[PDB]
RNA sequence: UAAACUCCUGCUUUUGCU
RNA sequence: AGUAGAAACAAGGAGUUUU
């Protein structure tokens, strides 16, 4: 007979079996080539939905940017970023009138988070865009390259450990024209050999000077790198994700600090937390809308979504918000939050890599950079891409594209959500002064709305009042991907809701397996993922001892460590049996080297070796009790018990895991493609230094537990300790005070080297 | 003046107050008075300290040599002029090897 | 610990920020790192506030326990830090919300069912 | 010039030099 | 050819020798 499984929704309700319609089992779509065609199809789409603002021209930039807000009102259902400043302020002047005193309260923690934060808060995160090398360097090396730009510039003024003078000089860096950056290029030498009398070559790296301008640094200071959103699910196309620059996120950390602090004091943004508080907030307001549930009301919910949510923002009304939610605040504080919506409203996206061309005659390929797109024989392109260049060939400045309207992904959330919930604030009945009233929630772009009114004519008059309210601020709800129905059935970032009881089925299971960080610490996080998702993401009992049963089956395939009772063969089987026949504790031996699987769903929270400890005979764990451990390299507190495992709710999330230090917690291999780049000199200089920076960090005890923040000059820094190491050993100690004089003698001998 | 700080003094007190001023954000010396309050104060710190050693018998005297090559030791310990780490490091290093309360 | 039989009752879970393993003395998270900073090596504390009187005895007990461990790494220090961190994580708690019941939280609660669960140890007095 | 052999790399191969 | 899907891979990268 003909078999289809999608007919079992004829019996099971759709929100109870909705996980069958999540193809999260196959691979996600990847972008293959670039994002150059994807960035230009967003700089076009931003300047199409905002096409009627006045085209200014920036003074220090040369950018022909668009100034789209408080322009002509939209007069169709096509989305439009023409936001009304006298309604952005107005719809969140009603944010304080519902929840009183939010803004000056929430600034006051933000005025204290600004007064205790180092620069180290911005060196953690995603890979960023440095401006020195014009490339996605990761978040440490981009920060620790731009700082010695200032040191190789005249004015450092930043080395005081706090980031606000680091956020003073990034404004001041836009004053010094000659920005003498560092360039290193690769050369060769010629040495001899005395043993074999042969004369061979040797590789080394040179040094080169380079300078900038004020129409060349300011672009690179305001440059967003545009990647492609790899491994997004649920979209046939792709999209550009934006990587903010190095200077930008310093100001942006304070802006989302404030803006997250708003949403934790509000109660309709599920975003500042994880998914479990979101299920509370979701099912909160379905009951909050049964507060005024009269004898005859009609309450239709809206399973909303916002289409083109990122292009139809504008950081010019972000500046309108954070000028208003910092009312009567100090002058320095209102200023420092204000730089980030300024340098998003002059931001200049790069155009990615470029395009790969193909000869159908000479059988040759090549690829141009994205910068050559200002000057190309336009018949090199097919008919679709040729349309995309001509609509933004006026916008190419210095290989970038001036994109002042619109945000885009990977840059900033949680303040446009504050905007998006403030319209949902306005449906509170004290503000409507009519029979219809609404409330709901607002995620990043997927919202859910519940409106009520005493007949269908009221709801119809209540839905569009909301829709024409969101049009005043550039929030354009997806008329494709949204619908209305009565209460009890909606979704909200795929948290489906059936009459009261949510089925999660969002970030379903991309992992459930060996997410190899180590060999033990991906079992300790392995059995934690089955543990945590019995709580958070709601998998039941039998699938928890299936996702454990199979977790081990590919824990033993990646790490080859099958049992001895399986007589199958791999790189070792024989000396495992030495552990089998000698240890009287057969069934307590550890499983990262061929043991039984004592785990079940009574004991996931127990770690691996602390589970298998009250059974082992003294030899094995005593062979594991060796604290020398050439296989550990005892980490730092930010990296002790931290793996970066991505959900589908956010860009990244670190989650911890009870991992005992053991010989199986080793660090995996560094990638070696940097050895063949012409960027070798960023490694051979710096590979020698964490050999010896941690030789200093032996001499402080708390340096491997706390950040050491003192004077500069690491060589001068330990000798200040060495002479206070000296006297408390001199006044009292076990060692002789003549060997003290040897400790004395080294100190000036350091200074005898100038 | 800050030129008077640069001229009629020695640069060892100036530069150690250059690092000591680069702590709160007044880095181009726009104060020019707390830049002048501390450089006067730090010159007291060296004139209260130097040309005094600690002998083997324990007597208080002066020695006109002044050439340690890190072989002789002083009697007053320089704490002001160090950083906020290195101050509290030396402060706590006294209170742990003695019976002194912590300030 | 001892298990009870299955009480087949439905799940009406409550999703509240509930504590995970706070441990001893209910000390502040920075103040938790303060007593650890003493016992790792005392000369790096920088604590403008010394301690309260209740911390003055409990750090003296922890002081000799590190020599009682072994010639010990620094990692024995920041696991004593881990039993003092009061973690408060919002979790759907269908049942009791205590730092002895919070580590299981999945063994006990569910779909058609609850699992009655009595872990061993000292049932408290306060 | 066209053929073969020689070393590195498999996320850093997105691009700045001589 | 094939994979693939709005742009890609189908080795990249360094050396030597012969119209």
């Amino acid at each position: 007979m003909d078999v289809n499984p999608t007919l079992l929704f004829l019996k099971v309700p759709a929100q109870n079996a909705i996980s069958t319609t999540f193809p999260y089992t196959g691979d996600p779509p990847y972008s293959h080539g670039t994002g150059t065609g994807y960035t230009m199809d967003t700089v076009n789409r931003t300047h199409q939905y905002s096409e009627k603002g006045k085209w200014t021209t920036n003074t220090e930039t040369g950018a022909p940017q668009l100034n789209p807000i408080d322009g002509p009102l939209p007069e169709d259902n096509e989305p439009s970023g023409y936001a009304q400043t006298d309604c952005v302020l107005e719809a969140m002047a009603f944010l304080e009138k519902s929840h009183p005193g939010i803004f000056e309260n929430s600034c006051l923690e933000t005025m204290e988070i600004v007064q205790q934060t180092r620069v180290d808060k911005l060196t953690q995160g995603r890979q960023t865009y440095d401006w020195t090398l014009n490339r996605n360097q990761p978040a440490a090396t981009a920060l620790a390259n731009t700082i010695e730009v200032f040191r190789s510039n005249g004015l450092t003024a930043n080395e005081s450990g706090r980031l606000i003078d680091f956020l003073k000089d990034v404004m001041e860096s836009m004053d010094k024209g000659e920005m003498e950056i560092i360039t290193h290029f690769q050369r060769k030498r010629r040495v001899r050999d005395n043993m074999t009398k042969k004369m061979v070559t040797q590789r080394t790296i040179g040094k080169k000077k380079q300078r900038l301008n004020k129409r060349s640094y300011l672009i690179r200071a305001l440059t967003l790198n545009t990647m492609t959103k790899d491994a997004e699910r649920g979209k046939l196309k792709r999209r550009a994700i934006a990587t903010p620059g190095m200077q930008i996120r310093g100001f942006v950390y304070f802006v989302e600090t404030l803006a997250r602090s708003i949403c934790e004091k509000l109660e309709q943004s599920g975003l500042p937390v994880g998914g479990n508080e979101k299920k509370a907030k979701l099912a909160n307001v379905v009951r909050k809308m049964m507060t005024n549930s009269q004898d005859t009301e009609l309450s239709f919910t809206i399973t909303g979504d916002n289409t083109k949510w990122n292009e139809n923002q504008n950081p010019r009304m972000f500046l309108a918000m954070i000028t208003y939610i910092t009312r009567n605040q100090p002058e320095w504080f209102r200023n420092v939050l204000s730089i980030a919506p300024i340098m998003f409203s002059n931001k200049m996206a790069r155009l990615g890599k470029g395009y790969m061309f193909e000869s159908k005659s000479m059988k040759l390929r090549t690829q141009i950079p994205a910068e050559m797109l200002a000057s190309i024989d336009l018949k090199y392109f097919n008919e679709s891409t040729r349309k995309k260049i001509e609509k933004i060939r006026p916008l190419l400045i210095d290989g970038t594209a001036s994109l002042s309207p619109g945000m885009m992904m990977g840059m900033f959330n949680m303040l446009s959500t504050v905007l998006g919930v403030s319209i949902l604030n306005l449906g509170q009945k004290r503000y409507t002064k009519t029979t219809y009233w609404w409330d709901g929630l607002q995620s990043s772009d997927d919202f859910a709305l519940i409106v009520n009114a005493p007949n269908h004519e009221g709801i119809q008059a209540g839905v569009d009042r909301f829709y024409r309210t969101c049009k005043l601020v550039g929030i354009n709800m997806s008329k494709k991907k949204s619908y209305i129905n009565r209460t009890g059935t909606f979704e909200f970032t795929s948290f489906f809701y059936r009459y009261g009881f949510v089925a999660n089925f969002s970030m379903e299971l991309p992992s459930f397996g060996v997410s190899g960080i180590n060999e033990s610490a991906d079992m300790s996080i392995g059995v934690t993922v089955i543990k945590n998702n019995m709580i958070n993401n709601d998998l039941g009992p039998a699938t928890a001892q299936m996702a454990l049963q199979l977790f081990i089956k590919d824990y033993r395939y990646t790490y080859r460590c099958h049992r001895g009772d399986t007589q199958i063969q791999t790189r070792r089987s024989f000396e495992l049996k030495k552990l089998w026949e000698q240890t009287r504790s057969k069934a307590g031996l550890l499983v990262s080297d061929g043991g039984p699987n004592l785990y079940n769903i009574r004991n996931l929270h127990i770690p691996e070796v602390c589970l298998k400890w009250e059974l082992m005979d003294e030899d094995y764990q005593g062979r594991l009790c060796n604290p020398l451990n050439p296989f550990v390299s005892h980490k730092e507190i930010e990296s002790v018990n931290n793996a970066v495992v991505m959900p589908a709710h956010g860009p990244a999330k670190s989650m911890e895991y009870d991992a005992v230090a053991t010989t199986h917690s080793w660090i995996p291999k560094r990638n070696r493609s940097i050895l063949n780049t012409s960027q070798r000199g960023i490694l051979e200089d710096e590979q020698m230094y964490q050999k010896c920076c941690n030789l200093f960090e032996k001499f402080f005890p708390s340096s491997s537990y706390r950040r050491p923040v003192g004077i500069s000059s690491m060589v001068e820094a330990m000798v200040s300790r060495a002479r206070i190491d000296a006297r408390i050993d001199f006044e009292s100690g076990r060692i002789k005070k003549e060997e003290f004089a040897e400790i004395m003698k080294i100190c000036s001998t350091i200074e005898e080297l100038r | 003046m800050e030129d008077f700080v640069r001229q009629c003094f020695n640069p060892m007190i100036v530069e150690l107050a250059e690092k000591a001023m680069k702590e709160y954000g007044e880095d181009p010396k726009i104060e020019t008075n707390k830049f002048a309050a501390i450089c006067t104060h730090l010159e007291v710190c060296f004139m209260y300290s130097d040309f005094h050693f600690i002998d083997e018998r324990g007597e208080s005297t002066i020695i006109e040599s002044g050439d340690p090559n890190a072989l002789l030791k002083h009697r007053f310990e320089i704490i002001e002029g160090r950083d906020r780490t290195m101050a509290w490091t030396v402060v706590n290093s006294i209170c742990n090897t003695t019976g002194v309360e912590k300030p | 610990g001892t298990f009870g039989p299955v009480h087949f009752r439905n799940q009406v879970k409550i999703r509240r920020r509930v504590d995970i393993n706070p441990g001893h003395a209910d000390l502040s998270a920075k103040e938790a790192q303060d007593v650890i900073m003493e016992v790792v090596f005392p000369n790096e504390v920088g604590a403008r506030i010394l301690t309260s009187e209740s911390q003055l005895t409990i750090t003296k007990e922890k002081k000799e326990e590190l020599q009682d461990c072994k010639i010990a790494p620094l990692m024995v220090a920041y696991m004593l830090e881990r039993e003092l961190v009061r973690k408060t994580r919002f979790l759907p708690v269908a049942g009791g919300t205590s730092s002895v019941y919070i580590e299981v939280l999945h063994l006990t609660q569910g779909t058609c069912w609850e699992q009655m669960y009595t872990p061993g140890g000292e049932v408290r007095n306060d």
